[PDB]
């Protein structure tokens, strides 16, 4: 993207597409690092109660 | 018949309140003691008729009728002896009746342990009580020195060749020790740990020896029964609730007490009629307990209009047992209460069993979290399956006693519950 405004049109004539909407690189179009601590689910069977084993 | 009513001609154990003697002179006057001779020789089997036309049931636990329990045990004997045993212990919470019987009718007790062994071709008969009760022991040791320096007791019975012998003992504190098993191997000296049924005691048991047991109410009746004709007995109760009964009334109450009365009947007659009245008004009842901890509270929507019996009690999804009736009103925590008597079974389990000695703490602890709050409602589905998982997984009845109280406190108040679990997570 620190590239020039010349060098865009001419690489995009050659290509006949788009780039600066489509690049490979990656500018900080990604989720930053350093995730919040998170809290998880349990599945339906972490119940107190109707949960014998000989059902399931 | 709207029954209850009853005469003091007809009730039995007179003396009760000991205004009079307690003594054998007393006892003879009163109506002790009485062609006991004349018994001994018609014999057992017309005995075992006599109750059996009687209907009589049992008053400690379940009913188990008298006349099956003894015949089981009616038979020859392969150099075995046979004993009888009495279950004078009382630790049930609501209980204060044979402690009475014992210190102010020694006399008829003795007597009907002689005509029990008499119907089972006995040799003697073990009294086991507690051990706080050394008054009782002593005046009953003092009734039968008495017996035997007459000759009502011993080598020769009253008249006949029969030769009986009497024995009591003392526990040392302990309440399961009145279990039908446990009770025996603490007189064996064995540690008061119950068996397996089978075998049974009235064929295998104490030292081996085949033996019964009986409550000292059905022992002391089972007398007058035989001498009065059974017929007229089973007049005064239903076709199966058949007899008179012991009723110990204490909790809210004005004046509580202990009384005689008639069976199946009304509740609240029982309560309203002797007792001077229920304290704080009746509207203050909250709920009842008519078996001790052995059974399970009801509300006011039954415990008004109810009957007192085994059956019709079983329909409401109860039990009688020694028909210790507690009452309360809208002043406790029916948790508290009911958290303290199951910490007495968490302190009075033997252990042996895994499901009690590992269940009955997980309830104390789970009850007493209940009491502030501090868990969340799921635990009450919880709980109530760990009381139908305990039921019938264990040997002695103290598993029932220790499951139906919370089955029945967690079927009746579990708004209550939530509420103080929601008003607690309100404080934080
Ligand atoms: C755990 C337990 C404790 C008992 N405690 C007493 C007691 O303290 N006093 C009493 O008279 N019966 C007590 N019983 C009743 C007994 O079951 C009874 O003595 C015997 O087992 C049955 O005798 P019965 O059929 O003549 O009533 C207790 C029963 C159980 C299961
Ligand atoms: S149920 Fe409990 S009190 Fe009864 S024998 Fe088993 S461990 Fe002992």
């Amino acid at each position: 993207a620190s590239a020039t405004r010349v060098i865009q049109k001419l690489r995009n004539w050659a290509s006949g597409q788009d780039l600066q909407a489509k690049l490979q690189l990656r500018y900080q179009e990604i989720a930053k690092r350093t995730q919040p601590p998170p809290k998880l689910p349990v599945g339906p069977s972490h119940k107190l109660s109707n949960n014998y084993y000989c059902t399931r | 018949t709207s029954f209850g009513s009853l005469k003091d001609e007809d009730r039995i154990f007179t003396n009760l309140y000991g205004r009079h003697d307690w003594r054998l002179k007393g006892a003879l006057r009163r109506g002790d003691w009485y062609k006991t001779k004349e018994i001994l020789l018609k014999g057992p089997d017309w005995i075992l008729g006599e109750m059996k036309t009687s209907g009589l049931r049992g008053r400690g636990g379940a009913g188990f009728p008298t006349g099956l329990k003894w015949s089981f045990m009616n038979k020859p004997s392969d150099g075995r002896p046979k004993y009888l045993v009495v279950n004078a212990d009382e630790g049930e919470p609501g209980t204060c009746k044979d402690r009475e019987i014992m210190r102010h009718d020694p006399h008829k007790l003795v007597e009907g342990c002689l005509v029990g062994g008499r119907a089972m071709g006995a040799r003697a008969a073990y009294i086991y009580i507690r051990g706080e009760f050394y008054n009782e022991a002593s005046n009953l040791q003092v009734a039968i020195r008495e017996a035997y320096e007459a000759g009502l007791i011993g080598k020769n019975a009253c008249g006949s060749d029969y030769d009986f012998d009497v024995f009591v003992v003392r526990g040392a504190g302990a309440y399961i020790c009145g279990e039908e098993t446990a009770l025996i191997e603490s007189i064996e000296g064995k540690q008061g740990k119950p068996r397996l049924k089978p075998p049974f005691p009235a064929d295998v048991g104490v030292f081996g020896c085949p033996t019964t047991v009986a409550n000292v109410e059905t022992v002391a009746v089972s007398p007058t029964i035989c001498r009065r004709g059974g017929t007229w007995f089973a007049g005064f109760g239903r076709e199966r609730n058949s007899g008179t009964k012991l009723f110990n009334i204490s909790g809210h109450v004005n004046h509580p007490c202990t009384v005689e009365e008639e069976m199946s009947v009304p509740l609240k007659e029982l309560i309203e009629k002797h007792a001077g009245g229920v304290t704080g008004g009746w509207d203050n009842l909250l709920a009842v307990i008519p078996g001790g901890s052995s059974t399970p509270l009801i509300p006011k929507s039954v415990c008004e209009t109810v009957l007192m019996d085994f059956d019709a009690l079983v329909q409401a999804q109860t039990g009688l047992g020694t028909a210790a009736v507690i009452v309360m009103d809208r002043s406790t925590d029916i948790v508290k209460a009911i958290a303290r008597l199951i910490e007495f079974y968490k302190h009075e389990s033997c252990g042996q069993c895994t499901p009690c000695r590992e269940g009955v703490d997980w309830m104390n602890k789970v009850m007493a979290r209940f009491v502030k709050g501090d868990a969340r409602p799921a635990e009450i589905d919880s709980l109530w399956e760990i009381s139908k998982q305990i039921e019938g997984h264990t040997i002695c009845a103290l598993g029932d006693g220790a499951a139906w109280p919370v089955q029945g406190l967690i079927r009746h108040f579990r708004p209550e519950l939530e509420d103080r679990m929601q008003r607690f997570a309100q404080q934080h």
